[PDB]
C-alpha cells in the first residue's frame, strides 16, 4: 500500500533528525486526551459503518430493483453473510478515520518545537557557552500548563560564588559588611538606603584598609593578595596577637586553625606564577573558608599522604591528619580527626548545619551562655542573608579513638551497603562536641532573578522554594526576590520555639493543631475528604495572597500521616509562597510527588546539584540548571538552561506557544479527516451503500499526505500566539494555559460537528448541481462519472480545509500562507499530472475535462463560502461580543500600545 | 562555539501580519462578499432562465399505446421555454409494432412528435435519460477488463483473475471462448436505436439532421483502441446475442474506437438518474415547428419499474436548466447581508471600546 509504507521512512527520519541534533521516555499531558479522542473517532467510524451495513441489506429484500436483471446476483444469501461482507468493505473503505499519521504528525511537530527551542538566541548563555538543549523531545507542550515551579536555593536562585563576610568567635562578632541584602532589609524597614549605604560603604573601605595595613605590619604570607580579602573585620586582626587578652586570642587561633584544616579542597599551582596557588573544590563554601583562612594568616598549601602543610604567620609546619569524614546532604556535616601532641591526644573538628550541630552537642562541658550568644549571632547573620556554619571541636584520649578506629575499619571498610555502617560510626563519634563558634557566608542572586520571579508570579504560577539553608535566610532571600512581596503574611508551621508551648505535646499533635488552626482562621476549609474534591475539580487559581513556612521536621511530619498529608496539601494551596527549609532531598522528592500525584497538576522542578536529582527525576518537567561541577543534575533532567533567568522565557513564551499550537492542531486534524470520510458516507446514502468509492483510488493515499497535511503541521509549528515581546509584557495570557481553557473535549466535539456539517455542504453541492439533468459540462459531452463528482467534492473539501486552517491561525506569515497556496497548487497540478497518464486508465482526463468546466468553479466558490460562513460568522460574533483576553491584547498591540520595545526584548536582562 | 545561528526564520521573527476581526475591517468584507455574490447570482439566473429543454419519457410506448395518434399523458412530457410560459401543446405519439422479432418483453417502434415554439442556436444535444437504473453498484462498476478496452487481446488468464478491476461473472462462456467486451457494463448497453434525423412534418424538404460522430470526448479516442482478436476466441456478451445471432465472424467485429455510443456507456453514471449524450447537431439552428422522432424499443425498462426517455436541449455555459447555482448564490449573498446588518445593529446597541484594557479577565 501507500498509506502505511511512506510513514516508515518519516518515522525514522524524525529520529535521525534528533540524533543529528544531539551530537552537537515519558509522555506529555495532551497525549492521554489524544488517545481518548482517537477512541471516540473509532466509535464514530463504527456507528457509521453499522448504519451503512444496516441499510445495505434492507433493500436486498425489497421490490424487484434493477440489480437482478443486469448483475447476475442470484445467490442464496442476503443478510447472513452479505451484510457482513458489506460491513467489511465499508470499513476497509472508511479506514480514512483510522488516524495513523496523527501519531506521526504529532511526533514531527513536537520534534520541530523542541528544535526551535534549542535554536533560540535568547535561550543562550554567552558566558558559559551553553544553549538550551532539550534532553527530552516529547515534553514541549507540558511547559504551557505549569502551575507549580519547585525552585531550589542551592545553585538556581543564587550563583555558587561564596563570599565570607562575618564570623562569631566566643561571643564576638568579627565582621562588618554591606551588600544588596542589607539594603533590601533596610528598605523593608523603611529607612533610607542611598546616603546611609554610601556612608557605610566608605566606612567599610576605611576599615578594610586599616585591616590590610595591620596585617601587613603583622607578618608576611606567601599567598597574601589584596583582591580576595572580602573579610572586613579589623577587630580580629588586633585580637590575633595579644591586643584583647589570651582567652579570646587562643579561641580565635583555634577557630582559624579549624577553618584552615577542616576542608576537602585540592591544591594546584597557578598557571602563571608557581608561587601562587589555585585551590579548587566541589563545595564553594569550603573554598571560601580556606581562602579567607589563608588570607588572614593561616595559609594552606600542598597535600601530603599523612598530614597537611600549613603556614602559621610565617612558620611552615606539617600536621598529621588521621581520618576525615566527608560531607553528605543527608548528614549536613563534615568532620576530621587529627593528632595533637603534648601520649598525644586526638582533636576532632567538624563543621555543619546550625540545627544539626546544636542537636549533636554535648551537655556536660559547655559555658552554658556561649550557646545563646552564638545562637543569637547566627540568627542575626541569617536575618540579613548569611548562610551560617557551625563548628564543633572535641578532645579524645587515644584509647577511645583507637576503639573508634577499630569500629571504623571493621564496618566502614566492609561491603554490602557500607554507607549505613559508615553513618552509624560517624554518629557514634559525633555525639559529644563543644561549639567553638560559627561563620557567615553570603552569595548574591543571578541576573534578573527578581524580575523573573515577578513575571512568573504575575502569570498565575504558584511557585514553591525547597531550600535547605535555614528558615531565616530563606525568608530573607524570598523577601529580596519577589517570591515574598509586601502585603502578605507568613503562616509559620514551625513545631518548636514559641509555637510549642501553646500546643505542648509530641510534634504530631503540635503540627496537627497548628495547621488545623491556621487553616480554620485563614479559610473556611476544615475537612480532609471532600474539600479535596473541590480542590481537584476547581483546577487552581491563587487568591488571598498568603505565605507558608515549613521546617524540615515539620515537612517530615506533615507528609508522613495521611490526615497530616491532606491537611498540609490543603493549607499549602495558598497563593504564591511555600518556603520549605532544612529539607532533605528525600523530603523534596516526597513533596514533589505529593503535589503531582494528588490533585494532578503540572510540576516544574528546576534545580541544580546531585542531591536534587531526586526532585528532577520524580517530577513532570525537570529543568536542569548547568551551574557548578555537579553537572549530574543536567544529564538526568528534562531540559538544560544556563541560569534561572531563562525559565521566565521557557514557560511564558515557548510553553504557551507550544500548548496553544497543539491544542489548535488536534481538533483540526480530526476535522480534516471527518470532512472526507463523512463525504464518502454521504455519497454512500445513494447506491444503497453497496460499496462503490466516490473518489479515485489515488485520493485515499494523497488526501492525508500531500493535499492537506502540510498546512496543519506549519500551523502547529510556526504559529505565534503573540510576539514574544508582548508575551513578556503581558504574562497574564499564560493564565489560560493553567485553567485548561484551551484544550477540552467540548472543543474537539464541536470541531467534529463542524466537520460533519461541512462534509454535508461539500458533497451535496455537486449532487444538487447534478441532480436535475446531470449534463453540466457547458458542451453537453457529460462528466457523469463518479470520479469526476469525486473531483468536485475533493476540490471543495481541500480548499475549505486549507482555508479553515488558515482562518484559525493567529499569525499569518509568509511561510504558512505560501504552503497553503502550494498545497492547493499540489492538488491541482498533481491531478493534472496523474490524469494525463496511461496509469490512470478510467480517469485519464480529470484535468482537461473537469477543470475547464465553468460549472466546476461556479460550484467550488459557493462550496468554499458556505463551508466557512458559519465558523467565520460565529468567530466574528464571539471575538467582538464575548472576547477572551487574547483578542483584547491583540487589539491593544495592533493599536500600538506595545510598539516601543524591539523584537529581541525580555525584562529578565540587566 | 555553540551559539545557534541567528536568522529571521530560526528566531521565529518571520515577516507576518497579525489580523484581528475588528469591525473596521469586517463589515467591508461582508458587504464586498454580499455584493459580489448577489451580482453573480443575478447574472447566472438571468442567463439560466433563458435556456429551454424538452423531456419526453417513452417507457410506456408499448403497453399503453394506440396505433393512432394519441397524446402523451401530462405525467411524461415536460417542455420548458423561456418565451412561452403558458405553452402546454401536448405532443403526439404512436406505436408501430414489429412481429418479426421474438423479444416480446419490449419491441417495435415509437413515433414521438413534439412542437418547439422557438429555436436553439447552433448546438442541439439529444440525450437518452434513464431513471431507476442502478449503475453505480460495487460489482457493476468494477467489472470491465482494461486490457480489452486498450485493444490488447488478453486471454482468460489475465481477464478473469486480474486486480480489483476485472470482469468476474461474465469472463467466459460455455464454449471456452471469452467475451470481447467482457463485463457487466458492456453487457448492459443501451439498445434503443435512436435515429439519424428529426423528420419534419410541416416541411419535408428540410429534415433536421443529427450525426453521432463527436458525442464523446475526443480524448477517449486515445484510450479505446481497435481490438486485436482473430474472431475465433471471442463471442458477444449474453445480452448482445440478439445483435449478433451468428456470433463473431471476420467482418462483424465492432470497432470501439469510433463507437461513441458504447464509449459513452463505459462511463457508468454516478447516481441513479443517467443522462448520456447520443445525438449532436453543431451546424444548423433548429427552426420552430413540429418535429417527429422514431425510436427503437429494444432495451427493456418496465421489468424493474424504471423509466427512460429523450432529453433535447441547447444547454448553456453551466449545463442544462438548473436553478441551484443561482439560488445558492442568492442565499449566500442574502445571508452575508443579513449578518452584516446583525453585526451593525449589535455593534450600535451593545457598543464597547475597541482596545478596552479595563475589560481583561484579571483587571476585574
Ligand atoms: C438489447 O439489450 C437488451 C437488454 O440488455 C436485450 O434483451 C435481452 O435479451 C436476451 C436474449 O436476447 C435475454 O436473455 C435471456 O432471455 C430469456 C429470458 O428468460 C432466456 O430464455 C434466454 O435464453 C436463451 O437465449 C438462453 O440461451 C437459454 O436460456 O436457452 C434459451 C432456449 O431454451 C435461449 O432462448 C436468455 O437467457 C435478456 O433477458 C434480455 N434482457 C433483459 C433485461 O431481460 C436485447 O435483446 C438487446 N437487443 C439488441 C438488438 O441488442
Ligand atoms: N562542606 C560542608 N561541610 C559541612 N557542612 C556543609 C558543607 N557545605 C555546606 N554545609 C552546610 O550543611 C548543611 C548540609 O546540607 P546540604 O548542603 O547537603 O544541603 P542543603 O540543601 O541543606 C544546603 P544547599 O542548598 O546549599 O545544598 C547545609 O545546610 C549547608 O549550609
Ligand atoms: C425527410 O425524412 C422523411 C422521413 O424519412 C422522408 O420521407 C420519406 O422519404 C423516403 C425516401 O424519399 C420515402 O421512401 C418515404 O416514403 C418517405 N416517407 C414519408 C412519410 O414521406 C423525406 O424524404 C426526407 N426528406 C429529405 C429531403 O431527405
Ligand atoms: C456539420 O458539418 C460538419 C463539417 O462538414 C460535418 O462533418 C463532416 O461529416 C461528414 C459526414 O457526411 C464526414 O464525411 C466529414 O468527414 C465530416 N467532416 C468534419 C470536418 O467533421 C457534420 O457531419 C455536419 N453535421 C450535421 C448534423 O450536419
Ligand atoms: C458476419 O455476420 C454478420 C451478422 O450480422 C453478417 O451480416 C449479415 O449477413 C448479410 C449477408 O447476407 C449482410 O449483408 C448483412 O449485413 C447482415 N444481414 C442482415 C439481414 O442485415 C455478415 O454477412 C457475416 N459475414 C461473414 C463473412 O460471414
Ligand atoms: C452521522 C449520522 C450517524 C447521522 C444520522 C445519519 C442519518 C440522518 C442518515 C444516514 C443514513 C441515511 C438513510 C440511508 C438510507 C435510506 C433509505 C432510503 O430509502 C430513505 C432514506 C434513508 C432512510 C436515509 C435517511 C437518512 C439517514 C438515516
Ligand atoms: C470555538 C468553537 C467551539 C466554535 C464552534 C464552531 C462550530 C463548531 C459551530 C458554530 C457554527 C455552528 C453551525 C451553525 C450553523 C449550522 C447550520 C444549521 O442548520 C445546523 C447547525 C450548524 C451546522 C452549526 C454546526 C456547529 C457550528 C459549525
Ligand atoms: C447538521 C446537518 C445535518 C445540517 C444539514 C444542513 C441542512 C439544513 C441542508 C444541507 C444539505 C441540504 C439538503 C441537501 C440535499 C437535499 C436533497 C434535495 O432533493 C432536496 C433538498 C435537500 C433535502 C437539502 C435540504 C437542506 C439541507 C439538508
Ligand atoms: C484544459 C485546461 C487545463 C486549461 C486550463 C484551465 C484553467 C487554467 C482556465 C481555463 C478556463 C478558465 C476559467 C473560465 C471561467 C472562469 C469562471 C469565472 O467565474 C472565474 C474565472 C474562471 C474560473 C477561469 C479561470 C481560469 C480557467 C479555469
Ligand atoms: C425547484 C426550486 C424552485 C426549489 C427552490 C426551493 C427554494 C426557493 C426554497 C426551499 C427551501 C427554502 C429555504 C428554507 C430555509 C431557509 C433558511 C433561512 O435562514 C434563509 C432562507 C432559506 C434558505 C430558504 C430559502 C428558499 C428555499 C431554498
Ligand atoms: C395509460 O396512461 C394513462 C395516463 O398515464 C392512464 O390514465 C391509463 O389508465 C393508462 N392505460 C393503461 C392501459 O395503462
Ligand atoms: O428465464 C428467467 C431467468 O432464468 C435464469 O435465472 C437466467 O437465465 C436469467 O437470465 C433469466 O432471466
Ligand atoms: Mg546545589
Amino acid at each position: 500500500g501507500f498509506a502505511s509504507v511512506p510513514l516508515i521512512v518519516i518515522v525514522i527520519i524524525t529520529a535521525i533528525k534528533d540524533g543529528i541534533e544531539d551530537s552537537r521516555t515519558k509522555k506529555s499531558r495532551i497525549s492521554r486526551e489524544l488517545n481518548f479522542s482517537v477512541i471516540l473517532n473509532f466509535v464514530l467510524l463504527f456507528i457509521l459503518c453499522f448504519t451503512a451495513g444496516i441499510v445495505n441489506g434492507v433493500y436486498y429484500k425489497q421490490k424487484p430493483r434493477s440489480r437482478d436483471y443486469f448483475e447476475f446476483g442470484t445467490i442464496g444469501g442476503s443478510a447472513s453473510t452479505n451484510g457482513f461482507v458489506s460491513f467489511w468493505v465499508a470499513v476497509i473503505l472508511y479506514q480514512s478515520l483510522v488516524p495513523i499519521s496523527l501519531y506521526i504528525s504529532v511526533e514531527i511537530i513536537k520534534t520541530a518545537q523542541a528544535i526551535f527551542i534549542y535554536t533560540d538566541v535568547l535561550l543562550y548563555n554567552a558566558k558559559l557557552d551553553y544553549p538550551c538543549t532539550p534532553k527530552s523531545w516529547n515534553i514541549s507542550d507540558d511547559l504551557g500548563q505549569i502551575e507549580y515551579i519547585f525552585s531550589d536555593k542551592t545553585g538556581t536562585l543564587t550563583q555558587n560564588v561564596m563570599e565570607f563576610k562575618k564570623c562569631t568567635i566566643n561571643g564576638v562578632s568579627y565582621g562588618r559588611a554591606y551588600t544588596e541584602a542589607l539594603a533590601g532589609l533596610r528598605k523593608r524597614q523603611g529607612v533610607d538606603v542611598e546616603s546611609e549605604g554610601r556612608r557605610e560603604k566608605e566606612e567599610i573601605a576605611k576599615d578594610r584598609e586599616t585591616m590590610i595595613d595591620e596585617l601587613r605590619s603583622m607578618s608576611d604570607n606567601t599567598q597574601f593578595c589584596p583582591e580576595d580579602l572580602t573579610f572586613v573585620s579589623k577587630e580580629i586582626v588586633e585580637d590575633l596577637k595579644g591586643s584583647s587578652g589570651d582567652h579570646q586570642q587562643k579561641c580565635c587561633e583555634h577557630f582559624l586553625l579549624a577553618l584552615a584544616l577542616c576542608h576537602s579542597v585540592l591544591v594546584e599551582p597557578n598557571k602563571d606564577d608557581p608561587k601562587k596557588l589555585d585551590i579548587k573544590a566541589q563545595s564553594p563554601d569550603e573554598s571560601a573558608l580556606v581562602s579567607t583562612a589563608r588570607q588572614l594568616g593561616y595559609s594552606f598549601v600542598g597535600s601530603s599522604k599523612s598530614g597537611l602543610i600549613v603556614e602559621i604567620q610565617g612558620v611552615q609546619k606539617e600536621f598529621q591528619v588521621l581520618n576525615v569524614l566527608e560531607f553528605n546532604s543527608s548528614r549536613k556535616r563534615m568532620s576530621c580527626i587529627i593528632k595533637i601532641p603534648g601520649e598525644p591526644k586526638a582533636l576532632l573538628i567538624c563543621k555543619g548545619a546550625d540545627s544539626v550541630i546544636y542537636s549533636r552537642l554535648d551537655r556536660t562541658q559547655n559555658d552554658a551562655t556561649l550557646l545563646e550568644k552564638t545562637a543569637l549571632h547566627l540568627e542575626e547573620y541569617a536575618t540579613e542573608g548569611l548562610r551560617t556554619l557551625c563548628l564543633a571541636q572535641r578532645e579524645l584520649t587515644w584509647s577511645e579513638y583507637e576503639r573508634w578506629v577499630k569500629t571504623y575499619d571493621v564496618a566502614a571498610a566492609s561491603v554490602t551497603n557500607r554507607e549505613e555502617e559508615l553513618d552509624k560510626v560517624t554518629d557514634v563519634i559525633e555525639r559529644e562536641l563543644i561549639l567553638l563558634g560559627g561563620t557567615a557566608i553570603e552569595d548574591r542572586l543571578q541576573d534578573g532573578v527578581p524580575d523573573s520571579i515577578a513575571l512568573l508570579a504575575e502569570a498565575g504560577i504558584k511557585l514553591w522554594v525547597l531550600t535547605g539553608d535555614k528558615v531565616e535566610t530563606a525568608i530573607n532571600i524570598g523577601f529580596s526576590c519577589n517570591v515574598l512581596n509586601n502585603d502578605m503574611e507568613l503562616l509559620v508551621v514551625k513545631a518548636s520555639g514559641e509555637d510549642v508551648e501553646e500546643f505542648g505535646s509530641d510534634p504530631i499533635q503540635v503540627v496537627n493543631n497548628l495547621v488545623t488552626k491556621y487553616l480554620r482562621e485563614k479559610f473556611g476549609m476544615s475537612g480532609s475528604e471532600e474539600e479535596l474534591k473541590e480542590a481537584k475539580r476547581e483546577h487552581g487559581l491563587p487568591q488571598g495572597n498568603f505565605a507558608v513556612i515549613i521546617d524540615g521536621d515539620a515537612l517530615k511530619v506533615a507528609l508522613n500521616g495521611e490526615e497530616m498529608r491532606r491537611k498540609f496539601l490543603l493549607l499549602c494551596k495558598n497563593c504564591k509562597a511555600v518556603l520549605c527549609c532544612r529539607v532533605s532531598p528525600a523530603q523534596k522528592a516526597a513533596v514533589v510527588k505529593l503535589v503531582k500525584k494528588t490533585l494532578d497538576v503540572m510540576t516544574l522542578a528546576i534545580g541544580d546539584g546531585s542531591n536534587d536529582v531526586a526532585m528532577i527525576q520524580s517530577a513532570d518537567v525537570g529543568v536542569g540548571i548547568a551551574g557548578e561541577e555537579g553537572r549530574q543534575a543536567v544529564m538526568c533532567s528534562d531540559y538544560a538552561i544556563g541560569q534561572f533567568r531563562y525559565v521566565t522565557r521557557l514557560v511564558l513564551v515557548h510553553g504557551k506557544w507550544c500548548y496553544k499550537r497543539l491544542a489548535e492542531m488536534i481538533p483540526q486534524f480530526f476535522y480534516k479527516n471527518v470532512i472526507f470520510t463523512l463525504s464518502l458516507f454521504w455519497y454512500g446514502i445513494y447506491n444503497n451503500f453497496d460499496g462503490s468509492y466516490l473518489f479515485e483510488y489515488t485520493y485515499l493515499t494523497f488526501y492525508n499526505l500531500a493535499f492537506t497535511s502540510v498546512p496543519v503541521i506549519l500551523l502547529a509549528v510556526l504559529d505565534q500566539d503573540v510576539s514574544d515581546t508582548v508575551s513578556m509584557l503581558v504574562p497574564q495570557l499564560y493564565r489560560v494555559g493553567i485553567l485548561r481553557k484551551e484544550w477540552n473535549q467540548t472543543k474537539f466535539l464541536w470541531y467534529m460537528l463542524d466537520g460533519v456539517y461541512q462534509s454535508v455542504i461539500c458533497f451535496f453541492f455537486p449532487y444538487l448541481a447534478y441532480h436535475k439533468n446531470m449534463v453540466v459540462t457547458e458542451n453537453g459531452l457529460g462528466l457523469d462519472h463518479r470520479y469526476f463528482v469525486g473531483v468536485f467534492v475533493t476540490a471543495i473539501a481541500v480548499t475549505s480545509c486549507n482555508f479553515y486552517v488558515f482562518m484559525e491561525q493567529y499569525r499569518w506569515d509568509w511561510f504558512c500562507g505560501l504552503f497553503i497556496c502550494l498545497s492547493l497548487a499540489v492538488f491541482y497540478g498533481w491531478t493534472g499530472i496523474w490524469t494525463s497518464s496511461s496509469s490512470s486508465n478510467e480517469f485519464y482526463k480529470g484535468a482537461a475535462r473537469v477543470f475547464a468546466q465553468p460549472a466546476y468553479w461556479a460550484v467550488l466558490f459557493v462550496g468554499v463560502l458556505f463551508c466557512l460562513l458559519p465558523r467565520f460568522t460565529i468567530d466574528c460574533i464571539r471575538k467582538i461580543f464575548y472576547p477572551k483576553d487574547i483578542e483584547i491584547v491583540r487589539e491593544m498591540w495592533l493599536r500600538g500600545d506595545f510598539d516601543l520595545y524591539p523584537q529581541g526584548y525580555d525584562p529578565t536582562d540587566p | 562555539n555553540r551559539r545557534p545561528k541567528e536568522d529571521a526564520f530560526t528566531q521565529q521573527r518571520l515577516a507576518a501580519i497579525n489580523p484581528v476581526l475588528t469591525p473596521r475591517t469586517v463589515l467591508p468584507l461582508y458587504l464586498l462578499i454580499a455584493v459580489v455574490f448577489v451580482i453573480v447570482g443575478g447574472c447566472i439566473l438571468a442567463q439560466n432562465s433563458k435556456v429551454d429543454e424538452v423531456t419526453i419519457y417513452y417507457q410506456d410506448c408499448m403497453t399503453n399505446a394506440t396505433s393512432s395518434w394519441s397524446d402523451i399523458p401530462s405525467e411524461h412530457w415536460q417542455f420548458v421555454f423561456h418565451k412561452y410560459k403558458t405553452y402546454n401543446t401536448a405532443p403526439q405519439w404512436r406505436f408501430v409494432d414489429d412481429e418479426s422479432d421474438d423479444f416480446t418483453k419490449q419491441r417495435g417502434t415509437c413515433q414521438i412528435r413534439f412542437t418547439t415554439p422557438s429555436d436553439m442556436k447552433n448546438n442541439v444535444y439529444l440525450n437518452y435519460v434513464l431513471e431507476k437504473f442502478a449503475a453505480n453498484h460495487r460489482r457493476y462498476v468494477l467489472s470491465f477488463s482494461e486490457d480489452q478496452i486498450r485493444g490488447e487481446d488478453a486471454s482468460y488468464e489475465t481477464v478473469h483473475d486480474a486486480t480489483g478491476i476485472n470482469c468476474k461473472p461474465l469472463s467466459k462462456n460455455a464454449d471456452g471462448k471469452i467475451y470481447y467486451p467482457c463485463g457487466l457494463i458492456a453487457n448492459s448497453m443501451f439498445n434503443d436505436t435512436f435515429p439519424l434525423q428529426l423528420t419534419n412534418v410541416g416541411d419535408t424538404s428540410n429534415n433536421y439532421s443529427l450525426t453521432n460522430k463527436g458525442i464523446n470526448w475526443e480524448s477517449d479516442k486515445k484510450r479505446y483502441k481497435k481490438t486485436k482478436y482473430n474472431y475465433t476466441q471471442i463471442a458477444p456478451p449474453p445480452y448482445w446475442e440478439k445483435m449478433y445471432p451468428d456470433g463473431y465472424n471476420e467482418t462483424n467485429i465492432p470497432d470501439i474506437q469510433d463507437w461513441e455510443e458504447f464509449q459513452n456507456w463505459m462511463r457508468p453514471g454516478a447516481f441513479d438518474k443517467i443522462t448520456k449524450l447520443i445525438r449532436i447537431n453543431k451546424n444548423d439552428t433548429l427552426p420552430a415547428g413540429e418535429y417527429q422522432l422514431d425510436i427503437g424499443l429494444h432495451w427493456p425498462v418496465l421489468e424493474f419499474n424504471g423509466k427512460k426517455g429523450i432529453y433535447l436541449t441547447h444547454g448553456s455555459h453551466l449545463g442544462g436548466r438548473n436553478p441551484f447555482l443561482g439560488i445558492v448564490y442568492l442565499i449566500g449573498g442574502c445571508i452575508c447581508a443579513a449578518m452584516a446588518l446583525i453585526l451593525l445593529t449589535f455593534w450600535l446597541f451593545g457598543g464597547r471600546k475597541i482596545a478596552d484594557a479595563s475589560s481583561l479577565s484579571w483587571n476585574m
